[PDB]
């Protein structure tokens, strides 16, 4: 009905149009809107081409025929989004989005990982139950494997680690849990989160002592 | 045909706060209405439909500064808040009520800023 | 200025009916419309339906025969009821506002999880230690989404990290962590507030070394 295409790309400083194509855009306004992490919706055009205030003059629009397109200038890092467009079809003239595009802007500045490795509390071993809480902040790309020893051993079981998410400075977060029994907890001495991004291992390691 | 008079001065000193309303004629259905300001080009400030609601023109925060009331016998009232009156919100303000069966009906206001 | 805040039971069962209410500040209901739209969990925004300045609606054809809009202008609130709810209507639920059909104005929205299983409240635990000292609140075990996490009720909202969930056999898990000076800890008091709306929950848990 609206066709938008799923994804696409731009490299920081450079300019990207996103497309929106359905049949009753040459007589209908379409509007668009911006949907960050956070899942919040912010409307950035309206009326094919027209800016609402406080919204940065690098968003333009423009129509022709059937498509509906939405330009980003200067493309910066918190651009990274989804864009949905909005119009009306129908006699009865309702309201219908796009699919959505996902927008990734590339060339943004690589950072390591900062990670914090926690023991379990004295609270939660007195349910029987032991959770060790690794987490990772400040790191791009947004990509990151987490490997744990206990003992200098590998450790598969019982492992969990986090789905990388954007923070509000446009770096990526995650965190890993390894839990155990409380007695495995005390049967053991070494306990070391090992967290890999972009061929180079951050550790951070703890004894009971 | 508005542009003889028929409109109503209206005085302010800077700093003034102001409301204007304006009110429908009876037995009409309510069709339409909207506020301007009239320069040489008429410039939307709101717009209210009775089924798809308010429309604002251009980057408005504008459903601070008008509002829309029914009374009695049908008649609808359409008022506009001016505040803190600079000499640039000074000039010719218009609501138009678009009506049926009666059709366009325009109240103006001639905003006059010391 | 205008808020739209939606509020709902965050966790509904099959074939029982699902109440949200929208509950809108600085925007005159009778003047104005509101829409519901809903977003399943990684999908893009479907629009569900629209009370009109009028108190008439219309819906989108595919849910209409199980979709209700009403509202209550001296409360100055929007009602969705939806019927006999499956699986797939598990969404982020929103509704937006003004400049029909481009809504300008849009809740956060209220996570709506479907599901025969019973509400589980979060167990919360302290992440402390084994320049800068960083601290942590593990909030284990918990269902339905979401949690949220503040520090000192608010007060601490500088360097705070929540962290996505992991979901562990039908269970989530997520952390948050803040981090302050360590001339600070433990001379100052580090409290973090967790609340899980669904079950009504609400924990505050002090953080010791
Ligand atoms: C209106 O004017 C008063 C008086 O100077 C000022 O304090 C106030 O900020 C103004 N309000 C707005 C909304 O501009």
């Amino acid at each position: 009905e609206l066709i938008q295409p799923p994804s696409s790309s731009v490299t920081l400083g450079s300019t990207v149009s996103l497309t929106c194509v359905g049949d009753e855009l040459p007589k209908r306004y379409a509007y668009w809107y911006q949907q960050k992490p956070d899942q919040s919706i912010v409307r950035v055009i309206y009326e094919d081409s027209k800016r609402p205030s406080g919204i940065s003059d690098r968003f333009s629009g423009s129509s022709s025929g059937t498509t509906a397109t939405l330009t980003i200038r200067d493309a910066q890092a918190e651009d990274e989004a989804d864009y949905y467009c909005l119009s009306t079809y129908s006699d009865d003239k309702l309201p219908i989005f796009g699919g959505g595009t996902k927008l990734t802007v590339l060339g943004q500045p690589k950072s390591s990982p900062s990670v914090t490795l926690f023991p379990p509390s004295s609270e939660e071993l007195e349910t029987n139950k032991a959770t060790l809480v690794c987490t990772i902040t400040d790191f791009y790309p947004g990509v990151v494997t987490v490997d744990w020893k206990v003992d200098g051993t590998p450790v598969t079981q019982g492992m969990e680690t986090t789905q990388p998410s954007k923070q509000s400075n446009n770096k990526y977060m995650a965190s890993s849990y390894l839990t155990l029994t409380a007695r495995a907890w005390e049967r053991h001495s070494s306990y070391s989160c090992q967290v890999t991004h972009e061929g180079h291992t951050v550790e951070k390691s703890l004894s009971r002592a | 045909e508005e542009l003889f008079n028929v409109g109503d001065d209206v005085y302010a000193l800077p700093g003034s706060d102001i409301n204007l309303t304006c009110q429908t004629k009876e037995k009409n259905f309510l069709v339409q209405m909207q506020w301007s300001k009239v320069t040489d080009k008429n410039d939307m400030i709101a717009l209210y439909h009775p089924q798809y609601g308010l429309y604002c023109g251009q980057e408005h925060a504008c459903e601070s500064q008008v509002a829309a009331t029914e009374t009695e016998k049908g008649v609808t009232n359409w008022t506009l808040y001016l505040r803190n009156i600079s000499s640039a919100l000074g000039g010719k303000y218009e609501c138009i009520f678009t009506l049926y069966p009666e059709g366009i009906k325009t109240t103006v206001y001639n905003l006059i800023v010391e | 200025q205008v808020q739209l805040k939606e509020s709902g039971p965050g966790l509904v069962q099959p074939s029982q009916t699902l109440s949200l209410t929208c509950t809108v500040s600085g925007l005159s209901l009778t003047n104005n419309i509101v829409s519901w739209i809903r977003q399943p969990p990684g999908k893009g925004l479907e629009w569900m339906g629209v009370i009109w300045s009028n108190g008439g609606t219309d819906y989108n054809s595919a849910i209409k025969s199980r979709l209700s809009i009403t509202r209550d202008t001296s409360k100055s609130q929007v009602f969705l009821k939806m019927n006999s709810l499956q699986t797939e209507d598990t969404a982020m639920y929103f509704c937006a506002s003004r400049d029909y059909p481009g809504f300008a104005y849009w809740g956060q929205g209220t996570l709506v999880t479907v599901s025969s299983a019973k509400t589980t409240p979060p167990s919360v635990y302290p992440l402390a230690p084994g320049s800068m000292v960083t601290l942590g609140c593990l909030v284990k075990g918990y269902f339905p989404e979401p949690v949220t996490v503040t520090w000192n009720s608010g007060s601490l909202s500088s360097g705070v990290h929540t962290f996505p969930a992991v979901l562990q056999s039908d269970l989530y898990t997520l952390s948050s962590s803040v981090t302050v000076p360590s001339s600070t800890w433990p001379s100052e008091t580090v409290t973090c507030n967790v609340a899980h709306p669904a079950s009504s929950t609400k924990v505050d848990k002090k953080i010791v070394p």
